[PDB]
């Protein structure tokens, strides 16, 4: 009984078939889980190879064969974006949700009942984590400990303590007058040619294109910073006339006369550089965008300027907080007005090209974080890193309060749901019998990932108890429990508060599914 | 057909590993159990490794080879049997010195040989001594076997059992304190009672049926005659019958039947003795006789059943009937009882002598307990056996074979050659005793064997074993585990040795 | 890696086809617990028909294809031999032990530490049926509440008000001053053309050959009993002699010879009876083994005997017993002091035979249960709730302490295995954790049968907690919680408590099995 070009499954099979999904995926993501964890592999196709840990990246740009498992790809989506952590512990929550429920609906237990379960116990669970949480100020001590925590995981725990003095100092530099943080006001850069430990702090902007001239200062004290986004390169006509030659050497003589327009512009920079401070110990600099001639790049450098040329949009607005001069778009409206303030710049050797520093502004409001690295896919894994911790210390500085990691606020919220009766119903009990042992599967993972055994981890943990509030956790080297809060490992608030949010939304959904239609398949 | 090449001894290493795998987790007191399928559908669930093996039937002749040496070994001891394979089976698993490293066989097979001296010389210098004198020590020995059973309640009846039995047999004067338990320590089973009614009767009983209602119930000083020759007439030199078709022929042979079988009672009887003991049958005419007499009819007594009685009462065994003389007599025998126990007939010469030699009497309530008791005693008579004739214990539990393989470790650093690299193989292949321990246990088998190597760096290696009902590690001098040394060295000697012959052969043929 | 002809599994797939064979057990044998329970046929392939819910009927007769569900229908021999109840509920329990115990090795976890949980289960579970049991004094009225209970299972509680008297009075009349009580005291009888309710008590024993002779008394107020092995029928000559005859009627005159002992013995009974009470109002009864000549049979009924011949050895065992005549195994040695004495003895007429009734006895030790019913197999079905009801009122007699049903103490049992930490082992708790959650298939499988949500019925109870002793159970009818105790539901203490031993040895040795092995197959 059905119609042609059509397949429906009206018994409990599609939610078999759901479930087969979420098992599936959850033993793919549960190795990477950890510092320890083993790292996957991403090949395009075209010989591009990608490393990476991160739960995001590998849903995201990855390709999945089986239909209900995208669904599933698509909530570290919006995951990642409200917190930036959690991605990897969201799937391996939510096949657990699926298994613990499964043993109960083969007895013939609705999957409505199991649904209103996860509520009452979402509600407690999400009550618990304001008891837990601490208000410790943030400072510096702290930074390093939430940094040093989401760095060790995406890297192999060396270049984590170079790069935990680096994020931490990174946002308390645009940190001030309590405003909140904005990851626009920090650029990440990469650099080929160095080693993977050369990664260092950078107080001004980075760019790309250099001055080159042998005549070029490679270091400059002070000078003043002169914003153009005109061209000194040949252009068009920009008065009324056209280009008219009959042989070869008119057409030279159309050149001469057409370069007369950025001729006499190019001595009003040298104008300009006379007139503000043209005395000793002083310096001036060419920031202007668009292209320059090579006339004009050897005819100011004669009198001790540096000019550069091919930049980017983001980056001229980023000078321009550092310097303050306005951008100037015609050169006949060159004032003091356009000219702002730097620090020592100077030039950056690598074996092939050179880089500008602008560093030591004045009040830049502003840094760039600069990664160097041998390899190129080396400098995408180190960028995934940054990113990773920088929204870590930005959630920990937006929200005062932080909670404990390595799986110790999962094993105490799995205690306190056991001795919660439901109000509602009952029945409602079998939900929350099956949440609990669900947050279990974290602390069970990192076993699995260090090298040892899940049960005997699970019980020494579990087991430790006292008639004061104590935190247990997992410890990776040892094995042994292991408080928290004294090694220094810490957690977001809003990390766990939306973990718990999410995989209760997505895994209801999942179960009320009652039939997989096939439409134009 | 046949096998050449290299074939052969690869294919003797995975028949000889295929066999000692199933009984890997038959070790132990906590070794899991098996399942054997009949061909009619039944399932034997027994642990035992004796019986698993002897119920498979396996092509490969060296897998043949691999259970007859095994039989052999439950004769001379009833325990360590299972450890023979292991061993066996682990020092032939190393496949790469064999064929991907192309040594000669005989290069490897002289690392064997050199390596056997050092594991003997190893045993005895951590080994104990023992005082046979105290049985309390004697004790905690035999509870090895007893352990996980259902004589623990009767366990300290056990002991005196198996102690007592095996110090009478024992002839310490030849020098070489011979011992042996399948003649002068013979067993039989009495129906009805409980187990703590089972003693150790001093003599030698006789479970011959009681054929005609006369004859002595009590005596306090039996008379035995110990003779071999059947009562019967007598006949030629052939087994051609007698066949007499005349009447009054009949009369002629039935005369000679009844004058000669009347002569031989008659010498017999004319020490006035309480019994006949012949080696042979005896006729329906020779029992008439002996009821007259008010004498009890025994037959059927083997030669070292007789032997054995002689020393007893002071028997003499002498040929022919006729040729009987006073020098044998009962004479010193505590008493003689034919009298029914647990509906069965008995015989006891029993007396206050040591003819070096006693008698087993097994009570029991049912024959299914009775099947119990006695195999269960005869295995602990065995631990008795070892003991008396080497005084040493060695720390069981895995310690004596971790002990070991530290000394090979340790000398091999002075050796130089190639041999070096297959003589320090058998350190690491003894490791496989202590390791089947602790994956039955459940507990990390990877975690404790590390520690387990430590400790034998450090501290003694005469302690720190492996606990097998707990899984830590625990110290053998606080723990019972310690077993007789010349199991040890005679379970070592039968490893190597069977590794050896199963790497001298490079060929199969068939042929006759 | 095996021999030929010969097959193996190394790996823990052994373990899983023994798990699948106690689970395929489970599900058939589910059905037929309790009263609502339903039915098995079972056809021996010659047409005939059985119909029982014994579940060690539905094992030991029926054949079960596969080899490891085989050894459980061995097990349920034993368990029936013991205490005579509780098969189907062994099998139960051991299937739901293996069951729950599969989750936790899939997750890693080594079979021997499982099993040391069991033994620590047991002997917490052993201890607290100690306080369950009520020592009150058996009663009247106490023994029907027990034969109500086992008789309501294995009938249609139509027959059960008319064999609860039967059964209770049957027990109370063969047991005095605490005498050890035997059950071979009671003879089990079956008629036809007569409907199922027509069971009731007889007080002596049923004989099956009667009198043949038509001046036989229907019925004798009084009489002695003597007891007779001779054959007063053709026998040879007792003496030394042969046979010497001229023609066939010199033969036949040998006859009246050698009958000439037998008839001179004949004499001898009827002498016997003018001497000792043969006046009027009195009479005398031959119970006579062997079979007695016709001319023979006209001289002793003309006296008012009523003969009898051709019996059994089972007949003249309690005949010997209950009338207290000695067996007399020559005429010569007859004397009054063999003579017994026995009341009102009449042979009821049924539409076929006609049956010898001794009844109306002062104290003969022995008893009749006579069972009618209009078909075979109807009889079969009545006498195996007979003997199951025998045992179950023994057992009450003999240990004074019951304990109550409707899966009252299993859900008890569980409850104090949840609040118990482990004595033992930090990893055993997952075995006891186990074997608490199969002590919950009983009223599981009772909620079932009865037609209600197994979720629902299982909570109600569960959630009945109070200061004092409360003891809840499984209402068939009404399903919600009700008390065993007060409705009269009591369960046998040797009952309860060899559940527990067998239930745990043969759970164990399944999980201790590591490969199965073809010998010879």
């Amino acid at each position: 009984t059905l119609n042609p070009k059509a397949e429906v499954a009206r018994a409990q099979a599609a939610l078999a078939v759901n479930i087969s999904a979420a098992r599936g995926l959850q033993d793919v993501l549960r190795t990477n889980l950890g510092p320890k964890g083993t790292m996957k592999m991403l090949v395009s196709g075209a010989g591009d190879i990608k490393l990476t840990k991160d739960g995001n990246v590998l849903l995201h740009e990855m390709q999945i064969q089986h239909p209900t498992a995208s669904l599933i790809a698509k909530v570290a989506t919006a995951q990642d974006d409200i917190t930036g952590d959690g991605t990897t512990s969201n799937v391996l929550i939510i096949g657990e949700l699926l298994k613990q429920a499964d043993l109960y609906i083969s007895e013939g237990l609705h999957p409505r009942i199991i649904t209103e379960g996860f509520e009452a116990a979402k509600e407690k669970a999400l009550q618990f984590l304001e008891e837990v949480k601490v208000s410790r100020e943030m400072d510096r001590e702290t930074l390093i400990d939430v940094a040093r925590t989401s760095l060790r995981t995406k890297v192999h725990a060396e270049l984590a303590d170079v790069l935990t003095e680096a994020v931490v100092d990174s946002i308390l530099a645009i940190k001030k007058q309590d405003e909140p943080i904005d990851l626009f006001m920090i650029e990440i850069m990469e650099m080929k040619h160095k080693s993977e430990t050369d990664t260092s702090l950078i107080r001004g902007l980075v760019l790309d294109h250099g001055a080159r001239h042998p005549d070029m200062k490679k270091r400059v004290e002070d000078a003043y910073i002169l914003t153009c986004n005109v061209s000194l390169e040949y252009e068009k006509t920009e008065v009324n006339s056209g280009f008219f030659y009959k042989s070869a050497e008119e057409r030279e003589k159309l050149v001469k006369a057409e370069r007369k327009f950025i001729e006499d512009r190019v001595k009003k920079i040298i104008e300009l550089k006379r007139k503000v401070c043209g005395d000793s110990d002083k310096g001036f600099v060419v920031i202007n965008q668009k292209g320059i001639d090579p006339f004009s790049l050897d005819a100011l450098s004669k009198e001790g300027i540096v000019a550069l040329r091919r930049a980017k949009r983001r980056n001229m607005e980023r000078l321009t907080l550092a310097c303050g001069g306005v951008a100037l778009n015609s050169f006949d409206d060159l004032s003091p007005d356009c000219l702002g303030h730097a620090g020592l710049v100077y030039e950056y050797t690598l074996g092939e090209e050179k880089f500008t520093f602008i560093e030591k502004c004045n009040n830049p409001r502003s840094v760039t974080l600069l990664i160097k690295g041998p390899n190129k896919h080396t400098l995408t894994q180190i960028k995934d890193a940054v990113r990773d911790g920088l929204r870590a210390v930005k959630n920990a500085i937006d929200d005062g309060c932080v909670v404990p990691g390595a799986g110790a606020v999962e094993v105490a919220m799995a205690e306190a749901l056991i001795k919660h009766k439901p109000s509602v119903k009952g029945r409602a009990q079998l939900g929350v019998q099956a949440f609990a042992d669900a947050l279990l599967i974290i602390p069970k993972v990192l076993a699995q990932n260090s090298g040892f055994d899940l049960q005997e981890t699970l019980v020494k943990i579990q087991a430790e108890h006292s008639e004061s509030g104590q935190l247990v956790g997992v410890d990776l080297n040892t094995g042994e429990p292991m408080v928290a809060a004294e090694v220094g490992v810490w957690d977001n608030y809003c990390v766990k508060k939306q973990l718990l949010h999410s995989c209760t939304v997505i895994a209801t959904n999942i179960l009320l599914v009652d039939e997989i239609m096939r439409a134009g398949m | 057909k046949r096998e050449s090449g290299r074939k052969v001894q690869s294919g003797n290493i995975n028949a000889a590993k295929t066999i000692a795998d199933i009984i890997r987790t038959c070790l132990g007191p906590k070794s899991m159990m098996k399942m054997l399928l009949d061909p009619m559908g039944g399932i034997v669930m027994t642990n035992d490794g004796n019986a698993i093996l002897r119920e498979i039937q396996v092509q490969h002749p060296a897998a043949k080879s691999m259970i007859e040496i095994s039989r052999t070994q439950d004769e001379e001891v009833g325990d360590g049997t299972t450890s023979v394979i292991i061993l066996a089976g682990e020092m032939l698993s190393v496949a790469e010195h064999f064929l991907e490293q192309q040594m000669h066989p005989t290069v490897v097979i002289s690392a064997y040989r050199k390596a056997l001296d050092d594991m003997i010389s190893t045993l005895k210098k951590i080994s104990i001594p023992v005082d046979i004198s105290d049985s309390d020590m004697m004790l905690n020995i035999i509870n090895s076997s007893i352990t996980t059973k259902a004589i623990s309640r009767w366990s300290s009846l056990a002991c005196n059992i198996a102690l007592d039995a095996v110090k009478m047999v024992q002839f310490e004067e030849n020098g070489r304190k011979e011992i042996d338990i399948k003649k002068y320590a013979r067993v039989e089973k009495i129906p009805g009672g409980i187990i703590e009614d089972s003693c150790v009767l001093r003599g030698v009983m006789i479970n011959k049926d009681v054929t005609h209602p006369r004859m002595r119930r009590y005596i306090k000083n039996p008379r035995i005659v110990l003779l071999d020759s059947s009562l019967e007439y007598k006949k030629g030199e052939s087994q051609t019958d007698i066949e007499i078709t005349r009447e009054e022929d009949f009369t002629r042979i039935l005369q000679m039947e009844e004058e000669y079988i009347q002569q031989l009672c008659e010498d017999i009887i004319q020490l006035k003795p309480d019994v006949v003991i012949t080696e042979k049958g005896i006729s329906d005419l020779a029992q008439h006789y002996l009821m007259r007499a008010n004498i009890t009819a025994i037959r059927r007594v083997r030669k070292t059943d007789n032997n054995r009685i002689a020393r007893a009462c002071g028997a003499r065994i002498v040929s022919r009937p006729e040729e009987l003389r006073e020098d044998d007599v009962g004479t010193g025998a505590g008493l003689l009882e034919i009298k029914k126990i647990g509906d069965e007939y008995f015989t006891f010469i029993t007396d206050c002598k040591d003819p070096k030699a006693c008698t087993i009497l097994l009570r029991g309530a049912s024959k299914e307990i009775l099947s119990e008791v006695e195999r269960n005693l005869q295995d602990a008579m065995q631990v008795c056996r070892n003991v008396l004739l080497d005084p040493q214990l060695v720390p069981g539990g895995g310690a004596s074979e971790m002990a070991v393989a530290h000394a090979l470790t340790e000398k091999s650093k002075a050796m130089t050659g190639v041999e070096q690299w297959p003589y320090r193989a058998v350190a690491q292949a003894l490791e496989v005793i202590p390791r089947t321990l602790i994956q039955n246990c459940g507990a990390s088998t990877i975690r404790l064997l590390t520690s387990l190597r430590a400790k034998h760096t450090q501290e003694n290696c005469e302690t720190w074993g492996v606990n097998g009902e707990t899984g830590t590690l625990v110290d053998m001098k606080e723990l019972g585990i310690w077993e007789p040394l010349a199991v040890k060295l005679q379970t070592y000697k039968t490893a190597v040795e069977t590794a050896v012959l199963l790497l001298r052969i490079d060929d199969i043929v068939s042929g006759h």
